[PDB]
RNA sequence: AUGAGCAGGUUGAAGGUUGAGUAACAUCAACUGGAGGACCGAACCGACUCUCGUUGAAACGAUAGCGGAUGACUUGUGAUU
RNA sequence: UGAGUAACGCUUGGGAGUGAGAAUCUCCCAAACCGAUUGACUAAGGUUUCCUGGACCAGGGUCGUCCUUCCAGGGUUAGUCUGGACCUAAGCUGAGGCUGAAAAGCGUAGGCGAUGGACAACAGGUUAAUAUUCCUGUACUUACAGUUAGACUGAUGGAGUGACAAAGAAGGUUUUCCACCCCCAUAAUUGGAUUUGGGGAUAAAUCAUAAGGUGGUACAAUAGGCAAAUCCGUUGUGCAUAACAUUGAGUGAUGAUGUCGAGUGAAUGAGUGAUCAAGUAGCGAAGGUGGUAUUAAUCAUGCUUUCAAGAAAAGCUUCUAGGGUUAAUCUAGCUGUAACCAGUACCGAGAACGAACACACGUAGUCAAGGAGAGGAUCCUAAGGUUAGCGAGUGAACUAUAGCCAAGGAACUCUGCAAAUUAACCCCGUAAGUUAGCGAGAAGGGGUGCUUAUGUAAAAGUAAGCCGCAGUGAAGAACGAGGGGGGACUGUUUAACUAAAACACAACUCUAUGCCAAACCGUAAGGUGAUGUAUAUGGGGUGACACCUGCCCAGUGCUGGAAGGU
């Protein structure tokens, strides 16, 4: 409802080879708190177009800059990735 | 009666005997009901705290306990039939199933020479001297075997409840009450009058002659071994040190826990109970 | 040869968690003197 | 001390000279150690002096000197060293290679040798 | 408390059936049956011996033999003193 | 200093390439070990160690252009898998409450707690890294609403099922395997070749059919199941070679004009070429008949026997209660809507875990190829995987591991310690003693190869012939006899110097204990003993089996005792 379970968007390899052929498959970071629904409520709310499944992704935190002077660790990503009827392919940046 | 076991395996010699279990039981499987039929948890010796309390108890195999009714007055005045003498993991008695008139189903300690079919009452009037009849003590005539005897009125069955246990009876006494009962180890003792007992010799009298014949055989019973003191160390028991085959060494032998125990009495003479006892396998009082 | 910590992640956080800790007068003695030494790793719990 | 490794056995021996002139008759050119080059060269000067003959004879006694390379196979060397390398030398009495030391490896200080076909 | 494991091959008990036998028992013969803290021997468990090692590959092992291997057996997970 | 000394912790050769520099990096060809494993899937643990590119401060027992090291980027997709939203075992917590100087201990109702129970998805493909998760194909399950038809609905409670031990042997059906046949490639210069090598597959789900396995079936009365009952239990009657109820591996048809498939095999582009590209994309034939006196899997929570007598709850079915009657609820069908949270990478160990080390150690379960073989023993290899992260020489003394040693054969030594002989299968034969079970694989001997013929379903065997010094020709297989001491035996014990005559064990005896039992943990509550009852429990001593166990009650200990003295 907030649409703050909406953080970033995520272009890599495995996104724009789902991201082709027919149904489209768009990867975003979420709240880690939010749930399914939610990210299915926050696209219809922001979007406009219901998606036709959800998946989720939890990236455990791990060690970055090892043996620098100061080591530090990772911060905890929730991946969804909503994938769009046949036919629909809508963009991520403008509106 | 008994049953030789020959092992003939080139282990040792070892004339083991075991109950037939075949010409004593109507049916040899194993098929308790399911109503009467709790699972016993085994405590392995050890009390609430968990440390080890009575030594030499753990290692059983898995029991289910059957619902015994020593009590046998809730359905009174009702006839029951045996079904069944089947066979008590958890007591050396054989346990009949019966049946009351009304369907309802228990389990009782066996009396010994009744067969299948045969009538059981009990209630608090003279019924009939038969066997498995259960009545109050003051009823029964003198001489005859009784057994489940009654210790507090309206309680349940607490002597002679062992197999091949009963007690005789011996007159009244002047004062109205307390029954004369002589019991085994040559005690007697003087029961309530509205005591209620069951008449009959409890069932498996040749329990004594069973001879084991392993070490196995007694450790999936439930019994650990048990280590002589005089094999201990100078700590842990009184009777340990020494240098070699040592003998007890003290005026007399004592406990694990250092008492002497040899012949010392050990009962609370100040207890309400010992007015009702007229000999203690020794003599008077 | 069977060395003596054979590691078990529900053991260690059942025996020296926080939860197991904050049980006993004892375990809220034993955070508090943790607490004034100003231990990062109060208990075995922020194991990351 | 046990468990110790192996180590230079003769079967291991025989099998490190059977690879070395195989390649040689296939290349023609072996950059091996001095002392290796020193013991496969007998073996070598031995195959080319039997082979001079081609009978079916010889070619079961070589047959139990030489291994597949990668440019021959074991049936295709046998053609190259009867049709190709053997008939060159048919009137040379013995000394068809030659052993020459380069200089000394950078990790062992051994000497390399260089084992060619003398023409 | 709840689960799992013991490759493979031998010996052939009690009991039962049949026949002879007995005045009827007892006993004997054949067949069935597959018991044993049974036997040989792998995984598995254990550690009796020689040698090596003793600033080790190793704060207790390696090679070669060795004992048990359906049981008072071995082991995983969880609890507890 | 020792000292540039010991050590560098099980695995080879060559060709081409990169690079400033190569035994150590990449590719290729061999070579050597593993192959009941160094192969493959995962639990636990580890926590990014996984993939790509770059680097060679440090780490790697050498080197390094390379790494499980460092830098940058990326990688883990679930209604059906593993766990919660379901249930309980040991046990933990535990309002009240009991006990206790205090802190606290015990404990009822409730609540947690898997290593167990219940619950719906299979086949193939795809990326450098994920896949019962993504894609394709075909399914299933649970909720909610509308609708159609039928039916009275029936639980927080009652009952049944769930629900179970060990060992053993028979069957039924698929298999393994054997024979034939089909298809593909091959036709061989070293003497002869008329052949050689490889493949022969399809799941969950739906429908029909099911070898069989389990247990008697209906009717009538009921006083018992914290009320009620049409359900259960009990009592009678009829029919009971069967009927009825439930369960059931396999078979056939869709799923499948699909997928997989031996092999054939590019283009495109990189590159000086080969080669890569790649042996990749794509293409892709047959995809079967009979037997079995051989195999393992399932039916099977099936059956039989034995005593040591072998989990609970949820769930499912059913019963009324209780609610409806001008209704609700349930069943079957159709349409639509929804299916949450956590894990999913990689290793899984002579380099990712527990051992400080890239340490010769240890770590649950699952798949298990061929030949000979009883075998998961043994030797060599298959699918697959590795190159034991210091090398090159030499072949002194000396050491470790092996092999052999003429004549003698324990003369060696504390002692045949160690080493050596035997060893598998088949056929003969086998003593003293005994608790009649054993001793016993006793002792002592013989045969094993290949060919032909006879034997069989296959054998085994039998007869003849041939070769060698030797024929389980190699690997893996018990040395034996006699007398004595101790322990009856099988077992247990000092993790890391003592495995034994020590401990234990079945058995004997004495003693205490009448149940709120004796004994024991605590201070007490509480609890073990025991949901047991003298044929039972605790303690002391002895330790199969057989024969015996003698005298002393002065002292000590124990039991009992009239009075009397203190
Ligand atoms: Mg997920
Ligand atoms: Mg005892
Ligand atoms: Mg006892
Ligand atoms: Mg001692
Ligand atoms: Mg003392
Ligand atoms: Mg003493
Ligand atoms: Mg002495
Ligand atoms: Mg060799
Ligand atoms: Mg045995
Ligand atoms: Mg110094
Ligand atoms: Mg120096
Ligand atoms: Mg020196
Ligand atoms: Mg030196
Ligand atoms: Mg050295
Ligand atoms: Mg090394
Ligand atoms: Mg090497
Ligand atoms: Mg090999
Ligand atoms: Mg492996
Ligand atoms: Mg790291
Ligand atoms: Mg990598
Ligand atoms: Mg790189
Ligand atoms: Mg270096
Ligand atoms: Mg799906
Ligand atoms: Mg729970
Ligand atoms: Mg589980
Ligand atoms: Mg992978
Ligand atoms: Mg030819
Ligand atoms: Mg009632
Ligand atoms: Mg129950
Ligand atoms: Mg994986
Ligand atoms: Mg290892
Ligand atoms: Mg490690
Ligand atoms: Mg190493
Ligand atoms: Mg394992
Ligand atoms: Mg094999
Ligand atoms: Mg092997
Ligand atoms: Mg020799
Ligand atoms: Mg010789
Ligand atoms: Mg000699
Ligand atoms: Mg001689
Ligand atoms: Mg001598
Ligand atoms: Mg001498
Ligand atoms: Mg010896
Ligand atoms: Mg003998
Ligand atoms: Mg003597
Ligand atoms: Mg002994
Ligand atoms: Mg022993
Ligand atoms: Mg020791
Ligand atoms: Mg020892
Ligand atoms: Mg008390
Ligand atoms: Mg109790
Ligand atoms: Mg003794
Ligand atoms: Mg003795
Ligand atoms: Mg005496
Ligand atoms: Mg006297
Ligand atoms: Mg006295």
């Amino acid at each position: 409802d907030v649409t703050n379970v909406l953080l970033k968007p995520v272009l890599t390899e495995k996104v724009y080879f789902n991201q082709m052929g027919e149904t489209k498959k768009y990867v975003f970071v979420v709240n880690p708190k939010a749930s399914k629904t939610r990210v299915k409520l926050a696209f219809e709310l922001v979007y406009g177009i219901k998606p036709l499944k959800v998946n989720t992704l939890i990236r455990k935190p791990t060690t970055i800059r090892g043996g620098s002077r100061f080591p530090g660790l990772s911060k905890l990503e929730k991946l969804a990735v909503i994938t769009l009827p046949k036919g629909i392919a809508i963009s991520v940046t403008g509106e | 009666p008994i049953k030789k076991i020959i092992s003939r395996s080139n282990s040792g010699i070892h004339h083991s005997t075991v109950i037939d279990y075949k010409k004593l039981l109507t049916t040899n499987k194993n098929k308790p009901e399911k109503s009467l039929l709790v699972t016993l948890k085994k405590h392995g010796g050890r009390n609430n705290q968990g440390k080890i309390t009575v030594r030499h108890q753990g290692g059983r195999n898995k029991r289910k306990y059957r619902i015994i009714d020593f009590k046998r007055t809730h359905y009174d005045n009702i006839e029951a039939t045996v079904k069944s003498i089947e066979y008590d993991p958890n007591r050396s008695c054989f346990v009949s199933l019966i049946t009351y008139a009304n369907g309802a189903k228990s389990y009782i300690i066996s009396p010994d020479g009744i067969k299948v079919g045969d009538k059981i009452l009990a209630s608090e009037h003279p019924i009939d001297i038969k066997p498995g009849f259960s009545m109050p003590l003051a009823f029964i005539p003198e001489g005859t075997q009784v057994h489940n005897i009654e210790l507090h009125p309206k309680g349940g069955g607490q002597i002679a409840r062992s197999a091949g246990s009963y007690a005789r009876i011996l007159g009244q006494d002047e004062t109205g009450k307390y029954v004369i009962l002589q019991l085994l180890s040559g005690e007697t003792r003087k029961f309530l009058k509205e005591c209620r007992a069951t008449v009959g010799v409890v069932s498996n009298l040749d329990h004594n002659l069973v001879v084991i014949g392993k070490a196995g055989r007694n450790r999936h019973r439930g019994i650990r071994p048990t280590v002589r003191g005089s094999a201990m160390n100078p700590n842990d028991h009184p009777h340990g040190g020494g240098e070699g085959r040592s003998p007890v060494g003290r005026d007399a032998p004592r406990t694990p826990w250092g008492k002497r125990h040899m012949g010392v009495k050990t009962r609370n003479m100040k207890k309400a109970s010992t007015n009702l006892i007229i000999r203690n396998r020794k003599g008077e009082q | 040869m069977k060395r003596t910590y054979q590691p078990s992640k529900l053991k260690r956080a059942k025996t020296h968690g926080f939860l197991a800790r904050m049980a006993t007068a004892s375990g809220r003695k034993v955070l508090k003197l943790r607490r004034k030494k100003q231990r990062a790793q109060l208990t075995v719990s922020s194991e990351r | 001390s046990y468990i110790n490794k192996p180590g230079k056995t003769s079967a291991w021996r025989v099998m490190t000279v059977r690879q070395q002139v195989s390649a040689v008759l296939a290349y023609g050119k072996i950059e091996t150690t001095l002392k290796k080059a020193k013991n496969t060269q007998k073996r070598l000067d031995k195959l080319i002096t039997l082979a001079k003959v081609d009978n079916f004879n010889n070619r079961r006694q070589v047959k139990k000197w030489l291994l597949n390379t990668n440019l021959f196979d074991v049936d295709q060397l046998m053609d190259h060293l009867f049709s190709k390398v053997a008939p060159k030398y048919e009137k040379t009495p013995g000394g068809y290679s030659r052993v020459l030391k380069l200089g000394p490896r950078r990790g062992d200080a051994t000497e390399m040798a260089i084992l060619q076909l003398t023409d």
